């Protein structure tokens, strides 16, 4: 476990937590039980703009840019309860955290597109 | 002295400055070319090669 003397500059505090290879268990769910997400971390690692199309109504794919705001990009610390439903489904509902990033990405020629990242009210 | 249409013909025998001439030609012709481009570039949309390609 690391400190932000270890973290701070290195660009690891905008990286979400990782899990190693052994980790292919199970999580049993009591639906008795009341449950909540205490942290969800969301790291974007790409960003991809649709192309306004030309005009041929054809096909408009997402293509690659770069990111020009730095290691900026992360959701974190992001809290909210974890409801069981009757029909055994799962239901996050998101009540705070730091959830969103201005983003600015870069296409191919310049453009900038600026974005609010974000999963709010998730 | 020389007419205005032979001021040049004073390279014939100076093959220095001949190569001088030739050479501020050749720096002429390599601005106008990296020049060229660079107006190009400034208005040069690339956003169709289909109906919007560089000819048009
Ligand atoms: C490749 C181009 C080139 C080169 C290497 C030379 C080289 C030479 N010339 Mg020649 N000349 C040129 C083109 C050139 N000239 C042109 C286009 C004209 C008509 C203006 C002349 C008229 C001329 C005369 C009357 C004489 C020479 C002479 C000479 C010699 C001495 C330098 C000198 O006095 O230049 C003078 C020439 C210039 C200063 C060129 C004029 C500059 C023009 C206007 C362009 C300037 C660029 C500008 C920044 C861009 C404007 C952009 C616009 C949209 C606003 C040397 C052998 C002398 C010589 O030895 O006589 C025996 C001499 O008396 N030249
Ligand atoms: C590689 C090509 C080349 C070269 C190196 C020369 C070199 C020479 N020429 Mg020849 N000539 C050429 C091609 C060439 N010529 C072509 C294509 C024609 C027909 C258009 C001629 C017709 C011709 C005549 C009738 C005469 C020469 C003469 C001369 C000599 C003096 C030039 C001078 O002082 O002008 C000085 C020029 C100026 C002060 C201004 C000229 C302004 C021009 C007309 C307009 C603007 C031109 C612009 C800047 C150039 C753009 C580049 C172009 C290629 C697009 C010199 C040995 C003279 C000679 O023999 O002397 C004994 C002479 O009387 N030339
Ligand atoms: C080693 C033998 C050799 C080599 C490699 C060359 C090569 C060249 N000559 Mg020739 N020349 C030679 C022997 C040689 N020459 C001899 C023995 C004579 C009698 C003295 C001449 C008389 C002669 C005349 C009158 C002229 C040439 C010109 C040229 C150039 C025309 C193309 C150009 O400018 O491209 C564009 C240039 C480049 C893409 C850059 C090339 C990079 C250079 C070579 C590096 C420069 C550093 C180097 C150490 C110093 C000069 C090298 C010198 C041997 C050329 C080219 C560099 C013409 C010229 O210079 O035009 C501007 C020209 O007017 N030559
Ligand atoms: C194969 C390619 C080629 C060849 C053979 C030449 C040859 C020549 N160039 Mg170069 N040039 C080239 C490519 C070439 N050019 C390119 C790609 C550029 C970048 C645009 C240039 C830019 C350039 C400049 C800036 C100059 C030259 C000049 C010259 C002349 C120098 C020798 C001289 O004293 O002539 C004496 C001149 C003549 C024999 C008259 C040539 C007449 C041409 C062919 C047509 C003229 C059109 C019209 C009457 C005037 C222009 C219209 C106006 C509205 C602007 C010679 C005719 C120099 C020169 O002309 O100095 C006086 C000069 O200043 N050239
Ligand atoms: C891109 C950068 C470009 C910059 C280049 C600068 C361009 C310079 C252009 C120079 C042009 C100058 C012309 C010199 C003009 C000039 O000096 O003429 C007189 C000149 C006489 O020369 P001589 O051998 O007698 O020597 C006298 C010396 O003092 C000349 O230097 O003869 C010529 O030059 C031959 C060309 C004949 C031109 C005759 C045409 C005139 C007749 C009238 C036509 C119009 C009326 C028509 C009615 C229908
Ligand atoms: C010195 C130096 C430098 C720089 C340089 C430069 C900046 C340049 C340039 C340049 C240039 C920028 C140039 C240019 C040019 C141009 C030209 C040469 C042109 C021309 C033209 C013409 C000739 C035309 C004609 C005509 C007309 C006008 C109209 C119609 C018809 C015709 C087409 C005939 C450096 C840093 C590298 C380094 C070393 C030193
Ligand atoms: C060593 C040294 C030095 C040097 C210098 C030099 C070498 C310079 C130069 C220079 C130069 C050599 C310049 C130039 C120029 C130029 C020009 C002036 C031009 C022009 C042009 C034009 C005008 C163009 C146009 C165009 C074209 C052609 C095409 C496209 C379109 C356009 C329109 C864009 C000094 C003193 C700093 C000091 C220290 C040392």
């Amino acid at each position: 476990t690391l400190t932000y003397d270890d973290i701070v500059g290195t660009g690891l505090a905008n990286k979400c937590p990782t899990l190693d290879d052994t980790a292919r268990g199970a999580y049993p769910i009591d639906s008795s039980q009341t449950y909540r997400i205490a942290r969800l971390c969301l790291q974007p690692t790409t960003f991809l703009v649709k192309e306004e199309p030309k005009n041929k109504r054809q096909e408009a794919e997402f293509v690659p840019t770069k990111l020009v705001t730095r290691e900026t990009t992360s959701l974190d610390q992001i809290q909210g309860e974890l409801k069981v439903n009757s029909d055994g489904s799962l239901t996050f509902v998101e009540e705070d955290g730091i959830d969103f990033q201005p983003v600015t990405v870069q296409m191919a020629g310049g453009e900038r597109i600026p974005l609010l990242f974000t999963v709010k009210n998730l | 002295g020389l007419p205005w249409y032979r001021v040049h013909t004073v390279l014939i025998n100076d093959p220095g400055r001949l190569i001088a001439a030739h050479l501020m030609h050749t720096a002429l012709v390599a601005g106008w070319a990296g020049s060229m481009a660079l107006y190009e570039l400034a208005t040069f949309d690339p956003s169709d090669p289909v109906l919007n390609p560089m000819w048009r």
